[PDB]
């Protein structure tokens, strides 16, 4: 899956990032702020 | 602040609907709390300067991934 | 309407064979079978039990696109009080299933709105529309060139 | 305080959840000449003890489909029922039956809101109150 | 490889004594009692076939044949 | 045999062999969740181990690693990895839920119980899917100890 | 127990001239349009017409007695068709190379086309109905002997109509008469069942047994003698089956084995026929025919024997269900939508029934051979069936909102599961959610795992496989059973199930139907989306009258859109919403049902025989690696077998293909129905009235948009229409075809 483009180390970490980490967090985030007085 | 911050209508409602209508209402200020027309206006002109960032962010995009990883 | 017909025109000028549209685009059927059925073969062999080529996502976004089309007539066609009724017993189920009532939902249950559903369903029926449309416009016209 | 006697019943998953002992029930009681069988709004039957009866719902819908069905689906048409929204803290509010009498008949003392001294039609244009958070209505 | 039992002789023995068990089987037990018109027959006996009253003597000859005919051609295929 | 709950037949609710039994009151009420005296922190630890244990299961037989000699590992990192959101999605409905107030009656269920339950199913979660692996990877040496192979 | 009121009401034809008469709203008059469309919806809706139970029975008995005369026509014209406008004669010379053909299209605006050539020198559309079939199987031999059944059918139409109006005009049953239920089981357990299986097993026996059996020798029909000869002269009958000399007494004796000559158990097919063994249906039906009569003599009557359904029912208490099916008997014996609700519920499962089973053993000669009747005849009686016990979900409902009484219902059977109704639906809520990931998630993961270039972990016989263990286990204690479980039969009652590749002219009637992993997904389709029909079907009896969002339902009605858009929205709770919504569903899965059956028999069954006995599927066995993915079935299934009816157009097949995309318009149509609602359609009205105001032409009986229900009703009318027109001309075009 490793490409010729030169920092072809960014895809292997930040797929994974906006993969799970991204979305996890917002969720995670907007799912405390619904979450409060009123 | 329970989240529609701007609609305490929508605040109130104990149910899964306030989270739906909160979407769905969110971008027409008109109907927000204690809403102005001055104060209108004013968050038009700013949200328009996010929108046209994210046209110039967008383009930035096609070009950086062609000159990265195309075969211009 | 508008771009089927400006897709099986092109299709016959970039062919040479302005005849297949010129005499066949004056009757449904060959709308159906000359336009439809026929530009879809190479799309939907994008996969196929012997193989895989780069028309393997067009084959795949193209049903991915009827699914969702298909999705939106269930919003369309069914309406809340159905929904509602059936989610009460749903809401019931937790509340006396033991180990799960351990965790009780800060935001009750509830059935789409009726304009909720009209916008999800039409939200639904417009995704499937274009998506289906394009998946079969790229892979057809990339496919035959 | 004021009590009646529970009616005769086997059970129903139809009855109450965990709103009514967080939020709020509502009860209902009435006076019957005889022990008949009547509809649980909860689905199902259920016999209603001779002399007072009391039942716990959880929707005010629920006691006044009820209330309605007694005043209509008996021989003896059963009027004497009322209506009580019981909270978790012991308070008790009385509800239906609201003043005395039922409010399909007209009785003095009723303060009227709600009215408007206008035609429907004679509502002002939405541009009027613009940007207020009242609504023609109001 | 169908075969069944086919002769006269103890056939009738076998019937007359699943018509007996179920006169057995109807005083047994039943809604014995008066229905239709019955010769009317006195105690048992002979007389406590015609006992059974119009429809069940009648009745009883009807099961009694069909039970005699299930277990007639079931010792006639006999084991094997 | 099946009747009103508790008496009261207008809570919506029966009382049947599967909800109300001797035995389902035994068994669920003696299950870490329920069991009278014990501490959030080893009610979860018990839920965790459990679940942590057997979690590894899908992944090390029908995982995408399942063809090759990495099964087991595979499969470890593939409970991991769920377990953890797990762990976050259970710390996180505690830090909504139990905003406000607390609730003397049951200590599983106020934010300081409830953050030990949370607490001890991560750590119990994680060793329960480790030392199933750890038996997985190491299933020669299980093998030969149970019939005596090594004496 | 006869009991009649004399001529309880006039016969003038003053009421034909005054429609809506029969309903005290409509029989005022008309002030809109709507006026039209209640007179149509309400005229069979007897229970609103009249209270008096007395009164509505009388116009069942008398529409039944209507509804036997239509059916005496129709079938009557199947026989006149069949006389004079086929070539049965000709097919029943050349069986095997004749298609069967009725109906000639008349030389018209270039429709003459139609009139396509079926072999033996005649043109006309070739049928489906398998009709031929059934008429050799019959003893048919003759045009004539067709015309006279036609004439016969005239007849007892002429004779069931006049029954009608006999029995409601001139001589009424009591309510007490219709309530003697006891009674009118022993009738039709022995009258109608018990002397009907016996009665044809009669002319099985006499004429088509020995008629057939010359078909088999190729006697050719003329040569054949007429079945009353068969009768003049035992000496014929006695030269075919020897076991005619000792004719009867061996019957009364209690010999019967000696009638082994014609009363056999085979089981199997006749390989020169492809059909059942007419010498097997015939001691079939002689053995039903007793087991009838037999069961007929277990209810009370006059005579004292028999039992009281009322006491059965009544003892049959048990712990868990309190106090039993007490009730139960009165109410099936006072109302009749409790009655047709469960009569409707098996009559449909039985529709289903004789599908699946008249397919894996056809009992009519050179049926197997036809792919085109087969897959017509057994898709045709699956939507039957499948119509039939959806609409036993509706009067299940409309029981509950009209005829139920909580007080001759008290904590039986009926009561406690209503006091439960949450719990049932809950589960059954998730099975089908569990179902639905199970079945259809697994397609998902194919056809994703594929396009990814995966194909070693999708599931397949090749790769992971999910195996029917157990229909398999089944399959192979079915191909063993004879010479063990069932000694005195020769062979297997289907050899679906394994063994022999039966095969006549060059094609295959029945061969083992091998079961693996594609066919065990598809299974759990079915069973997937057969618990969503049953999910909103079932929901919609048990909550027909009320729920936690309206306790009054019942006094809302069945039929009732809704109840306003409060509590967030009550559109559709009504029973009636719930008939509509089970329908598309009924729909959805049978359509896969039919889809399954299509290209199985099409890939892994039907195909050419070579003489050596190698065959070629039409498909090539391609269902068990293409019928794993939904883009397989949409391009290895749709695309390639509606290449048959798109290429009609020039050939006598040419309507299917014009037909095939009428079903396409009415299909979009319904749609236009199904997502709109009258709000707008009143207002675009008004514009349009205005018009006519304008030109002094509006009409007296003002324009009013369909009612909301109308607007469903008409919206799936056509959905479902379209949707099967579809199918019907896509599987003709593909089947006849193919051969
Ligand atoms: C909007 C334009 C745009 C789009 C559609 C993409 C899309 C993508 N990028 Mg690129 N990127 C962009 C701009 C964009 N990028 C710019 C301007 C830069 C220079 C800063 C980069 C630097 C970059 C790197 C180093 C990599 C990618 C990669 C990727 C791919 C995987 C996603 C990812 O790793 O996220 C990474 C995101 C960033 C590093 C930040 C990007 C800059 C911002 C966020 C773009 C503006 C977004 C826009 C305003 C948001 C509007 C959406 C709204 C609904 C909120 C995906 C095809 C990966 C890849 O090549 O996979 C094959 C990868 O390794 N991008
Ligand atoms: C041109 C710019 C523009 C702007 C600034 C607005 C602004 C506004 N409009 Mg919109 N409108 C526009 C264009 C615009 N409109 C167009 C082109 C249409 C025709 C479709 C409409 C039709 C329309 C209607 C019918 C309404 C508005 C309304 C409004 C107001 C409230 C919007 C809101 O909060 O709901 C926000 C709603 C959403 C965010 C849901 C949108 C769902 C999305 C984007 C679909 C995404 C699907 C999927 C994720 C796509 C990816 C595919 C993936 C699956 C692979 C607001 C003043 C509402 C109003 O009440 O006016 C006061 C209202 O009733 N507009
Ligand atoms: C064709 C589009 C479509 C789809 C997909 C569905 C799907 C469903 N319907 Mg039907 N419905 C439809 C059309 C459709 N409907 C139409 C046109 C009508 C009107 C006639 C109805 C009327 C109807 C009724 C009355 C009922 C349903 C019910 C259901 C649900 C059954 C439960 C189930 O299957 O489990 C699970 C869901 C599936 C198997 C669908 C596929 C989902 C996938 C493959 C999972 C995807 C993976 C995962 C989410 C990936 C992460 C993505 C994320 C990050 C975004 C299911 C969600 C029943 C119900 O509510 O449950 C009992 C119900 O009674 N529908
Ligand atoms: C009670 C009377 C009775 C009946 C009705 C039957 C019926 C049957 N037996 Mg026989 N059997 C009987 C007594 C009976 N048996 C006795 C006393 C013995 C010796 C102990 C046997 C030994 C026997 C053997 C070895 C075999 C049979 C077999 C059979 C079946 C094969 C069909 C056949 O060839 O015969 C003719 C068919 C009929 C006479 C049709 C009868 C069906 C009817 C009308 C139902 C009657 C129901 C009953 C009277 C209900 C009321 C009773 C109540 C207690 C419920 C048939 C179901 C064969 C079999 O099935 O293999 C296991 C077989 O091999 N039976
Ligand atoms: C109820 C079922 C049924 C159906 C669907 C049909 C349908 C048809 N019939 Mg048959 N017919 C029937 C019952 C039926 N018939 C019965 C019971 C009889 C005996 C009384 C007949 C006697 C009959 C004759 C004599 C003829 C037809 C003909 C026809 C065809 C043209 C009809 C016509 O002239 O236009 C209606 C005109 C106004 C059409 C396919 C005609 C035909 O076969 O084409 C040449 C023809 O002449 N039918
Ligand atoms: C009880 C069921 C039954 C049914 C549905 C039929 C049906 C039929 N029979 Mg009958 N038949 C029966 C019992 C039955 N039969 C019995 C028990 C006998 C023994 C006497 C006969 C002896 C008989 C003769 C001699 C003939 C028929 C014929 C026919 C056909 C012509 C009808 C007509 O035009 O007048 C029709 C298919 C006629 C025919 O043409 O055969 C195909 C014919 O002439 N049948
Ligand atoms: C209810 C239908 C039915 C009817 C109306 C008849 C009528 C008749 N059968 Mg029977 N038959 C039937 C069913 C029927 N059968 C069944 C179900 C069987 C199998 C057990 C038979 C086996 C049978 C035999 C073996 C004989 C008859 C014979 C006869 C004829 C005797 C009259 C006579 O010669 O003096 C008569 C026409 C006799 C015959 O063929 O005429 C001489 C003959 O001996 N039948
Ligand atoms: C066993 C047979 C049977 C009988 C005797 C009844 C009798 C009745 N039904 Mg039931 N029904 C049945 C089967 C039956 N039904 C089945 C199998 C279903 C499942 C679909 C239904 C579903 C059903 C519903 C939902 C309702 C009834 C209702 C009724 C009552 C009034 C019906 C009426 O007004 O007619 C009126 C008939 C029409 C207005 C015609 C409608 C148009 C049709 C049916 C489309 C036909 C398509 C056509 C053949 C093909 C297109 C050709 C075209 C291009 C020319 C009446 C007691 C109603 C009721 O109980 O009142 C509250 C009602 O709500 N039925
Ligand atoms: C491959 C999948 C896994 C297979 C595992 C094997 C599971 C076998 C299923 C057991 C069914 C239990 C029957 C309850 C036995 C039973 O009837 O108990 C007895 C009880 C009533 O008995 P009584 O003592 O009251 O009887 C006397 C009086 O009632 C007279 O009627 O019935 C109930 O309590 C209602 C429960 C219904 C349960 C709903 C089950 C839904 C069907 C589930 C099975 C589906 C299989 C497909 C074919 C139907
Ligand atoms: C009861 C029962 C049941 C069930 C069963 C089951 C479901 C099973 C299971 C099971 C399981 C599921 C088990 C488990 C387990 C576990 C364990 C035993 C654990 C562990 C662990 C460990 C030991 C770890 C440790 C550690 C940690 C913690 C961390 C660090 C260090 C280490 C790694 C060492 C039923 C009802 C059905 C029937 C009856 C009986």
């Amino acid at each position: 899956m490793d490409g010729s483009y030169a920092a072809s180390y960014l895809p292997w970490i930040l797929i994974p990032m906006v993969g799970w980490l991204f979305p996890a967090v917002t969720m995670g985030l907007l799912f405390i702020h619904i979450e409060s007085e009123g | 602040t329970k989240f529609p911050k701007f609609s305490q209508d929508l605040a109130q409602d104990p149910t899964t609907r306030r989270i739906w209508y909160g979407i769905a209402t969110a971008h027409d200020f008109e109907t927000h709390d204690g809403m102005t027309e001055e104060n209108l206006y004013q968050k038009i002109f700013a949200s328009h300067f996010g929108h046209i960032a994210i046209i110039f962010l967008w383009t930035s995009g096609t070009l950086f991934h062609v000159a990265w990883q195309g075969n211009f | 309407w508008l771009t089927f017909y400006w897709h099986w025109k092109h299709l016959g000028v970039w062919s040479g064979n302005v005849a297949q549209f010129n005499e066949n685009s004056t009757y449904l059927m060959g709308w159906f079978r000359d336009y439809l059925w026929a530009n879809s073969a190479q799309l939907i062999n994008g996969y196929n039990p012997y193989g895989v080529n780069n028309l393997s996502v067009w084959a795949w976004m193209f049903l991915f696109g009827h699914l969702v089309w298909a999705t939106g007539f269930m919003f369309l066609i069914s309406w809340r009080g159905y929904w509602q009724e059936l989610i009460e017993t749903i809401v019931w189920a937790h509340e006396r299933t033991p180990l799960a009532n351990l965790v009780r939902w800060k935001d009750k249950p509830v059935a789409l709105s009726i304009v909720q559903a009209r916008l999800v369903g039409l939200a639904h029926f417009t995704v499937g529309y274009v998506l289906t449309y394009a998946a079969f416009l790229i892979a057809s016209t990339a496919g035959k060139f | 305080e004021l009590s009646g006697q529970p009616p005769k019943f086997g059970g129903s998953t139809g009855g109450l959840l965990s709103k009514a002992n967080r939020e709020e029930k509502y009860a209902i009681t009435w006076t019957s000449a005889s022990e008949q069988v009547f509809e649980m709004p909860t689905g199902g039957a259920a016999i209603m003890n001779e002399g007072e009866n009391l039942l716990y719902l959880a929707r005010k819908e629920q006691c006044l489909a009820l209330g309605t069905q007694l005043r209509t689906k008996f021989k003896p048409k059963i009027q004497d029922y009322k209506i009580y929204r019981v909270y978790p803290s012991g308070e008790v509010q009385y509800l239906h039956p609201a003043d005395g009498v039922f409010p399909e008949k007209v009785n003095e003392g009723r303060e009227a809101q709600g009215t408007k001294t206008r035609r429907i039609g004679q509502n002002p244009e939405p541009v009027t109150i613009k940007f207020s958070g009242k609504a023609p209505y109001e | 490889q169908a075969s069944p039992t086919t002769a006269g002789w103890s056939l009738s023995v076998g019937i007359i004594m699943c018509l007996c068990n179920v006169f057995a089987f109807v005083i047994g037990y039943f809604a014995i009692q008066k229905t239709g018109k019955g010769k009317d027959l006195a105690l048992p006996q002979l007389a406590s076939k015609k006992t059974f009253g119009l429809p069940e003597l009648l009745a009883t000859m009807s099961f009694g044949h069909i039970l005699g005919a299930g277990m007639v051609l079931g010792l006639a295929s006999s084991g094997i | 045999v099946v009747q009103a709950y508790n008496g009261d037949p207008f809570v919506g609710h029966l009382s049947t062999p599967i909800s109300d039994s001797a035995f389902t009151r035994t068994f669920i009420g003696n299950l870490p969740a329920y069991r009278k005296g014990l501490s959030p922190i080893l009610r979860g630890l018990e839920v965790g181990m459990a679940h942590g244990y057997f979690l590894i299961g899908p992944w090390t037989l029908l995982g995408p690693l399942r063809d090759s000699e990495y099964q087991y590992i595979g499969g470890l990192i593939g409970a991991l990895a769920l377990i953890l959101v797990a762990t976050a999605a259970l710390s996180s409905y505690g830090l909504v839920t139990f905003q406000g107030e607390q609730g003397s009656g049951d200590t599983l269920q106020t934010a300081d119980g409830w953050s030990q339950f949370a607490a001890g199913f991560f750590v119990g979660g994680m060793g329960g899917a480790f030392v199933a692996y750890f038996l997985l990877e190491n299933l020669s040496v299980v093998d030969g100890i149970f019939r005596g192979l090594f004496n | 127990k006869v009991s009649v009121d004399n001529n309880p009401v006039p016969t003038s034809f003053e009421k034909w001239g005054k429609p809506g008469h029969f309903d005290r709203t409509l029989a005022r008059g008309p002030k809109t349009t709507t006026w039209i469309w209640n007179l149509h919806a309400n005229a069979h809706d007897f229970d609103s017409q009249t209270s008096d139970l007395e009164d509505v029975s009388r116009k069942i008995f008398s529409a039944h007695f209507g509804h036997l005369a239509v059916v005496f026509v129709w079938l009557s014209g199947m026989y006149f068709h069949g006389a004079k406008f086929s070539n049965y004669e000709g097919w029943l010379a050349d069986p095997t190379h004749i298609k069967p053909s009725a109906q000639v299209v008349w030389p018209i605006v270039g429709q003459g086309i139609l009139n396509g050539d079926v072999g033996g020198g005649f043109h006309g559309i070739q049928i489906t109905s398998g009709l031929f079939y059934l008429w050799r199987a019959s003893g048919f031999t003759d045009s004539y002997q067709l015309y006279c059944t036609a004439i016969g059918g005239l007849v007892m139409a002429a004779l069931m109509l006049f029954a009608g109006w006999f029995h409601y005009h001139v001589k009424a049953p009591k309510l007490e008469w219709f309530q003697n239920v006891e009674s009118m089981m022993n009738h039709h357990l022995a009258g109608l069942l018990g002397l009907g299986s016996l009665g044809w097993a009669g002319h099985q026996i006499h004429v088509s047994m020995p008629i057939n059996k010359l078909l088999d020798a190729g006697v050719a029909p003329k040569d054949i003698p007429l079945p009353h000869e068969f009768i003049l002269e035992p000496s014929k009958m006695a030269e075919l089956y020897p076991s005619f000399a000792q004719g009867l007494t061996p019957f009364f004796t209690l010999n019967w084995g000696v009638y082994s000559d014609f009363l056999t158990f085979k089981g199997g097919l006749n390989p020169v026929t492809g059909g059942l063994w007419l010498s097997d249906t015939a001691h079939h039906h002689l053995a039903i025919a007793v087991l009838f009569i037999i069961a007929g003599h277990m209810y009370r009557t006059n005579w004292g024997i028999g039992h009281s359904m009322k006491e059965i029912l009544e003892a049959h208490k048990g712990p868990f269900t309190g106090e039993g099916h007490k009730g139960l008997y009165e109410i099936l014996t006072t109302s009749w939508h409790a009655q047709l609700a469960i009569n409707l519920a098996l009559l449909g499962s039985l529709t289903i029934i004789v599908a699946q089973h008249m397919y894996a053993m056809p009992p009519y000669p050179y049926q197997a051979i036809d792919y085109a009747t087969q897959l017509s005849l057994f898709t045709h009686h699956m939507w039957i069936g499948g119509f039939l016990i959806v609409g036993a979900g509706a009067h299940g409902a409309i029981f509950m909102v009209r005829d139920y009484d909580p007080a001759k219902n008290v904590n039986n059977l009926l009561d406690r599961m209503l006091r439960h109704r949450d719990a049932i639906i809950s589960h059954l809520n998730w099975v089908c959610i569990f179902l639905g990931f199970h079945s259809f998630g697994l397609y998902i993961h194919n056809d994703t795992m594929r396009a990814l270039g995966r194909p070693q972990d999708m599931f397949s016989d090749t790769a992971i496989q999910l195996q029917p263990i157990f229909a398999q286990w089944v399959q192979h204690l079915h191909t063993l059973a004879p010479g063990a479980t069932a000694p005195n039969a020769l062979a297997t009652a289907s050899y679906a199930f394994g063994g022999e590749t039966i095969a006549v002219a060059g094609k295959v009637a029945m061969m083992p139907i091998t079961l693996g992993t594609a066919d065990f997904m598809v299974h759990h389709i079915h069973a997937f989306t057969i618990h969503v029909t049953a999910l909103i079907l079932l929901k919609g009896v048990l909550y027909a009258r009320s729920s936690r969002l309206v306790p009054d339902k019942a006094n809302l009605g069945f039929r009732f859109p809704c109840d306003g858009p409060g509590r967030g929205g009550t559109c559709q709770v009504s029973g009636w919403d719930h008939v509509f919504l089970g329908l598309f569903w009924m729909y959805n899965s049978l359509s896969i049902v039919i889809f399954h059956f299509s290209w199985k028999m099409q890939s892994d069954v039907w195909g050419t025989v070579s003489p050596d006995g190698s065959v070629t599927h039409v498909t090539l066995g391609n269902f068990a690696q293409s019928a794993i993915t939904i883009n397989g079935w949409l391009r290895d299934f749709l695309w390639a077998q509606a290449a048959n009816v798109i290429n009609s157009y020039g050939s006598a097949l040419s309507a299917y293909g014009i037909m095939f995309l009428a079903g396409h318009f009415v299909f979009a149509f319904s749609l236009m129905f199904l997502f709109s609602g009258r709000g707008y359609w009143q207002e675009l009205i008004e514009s349009i009235v205005w018009a006519h105001n304008k030109l002094n032409v509006a009409p007296a009986i003002q324009p009013r948009a369909l009612s909301i229900i109308q607007g469903r009703a008409v919206g799936v009318a056509h959905y479902l229409l379209g949707g099967i027109v579809t199918t019907w001309a896509f599987f003709l075009a593909r089947s006849l075809s193919i051969g």
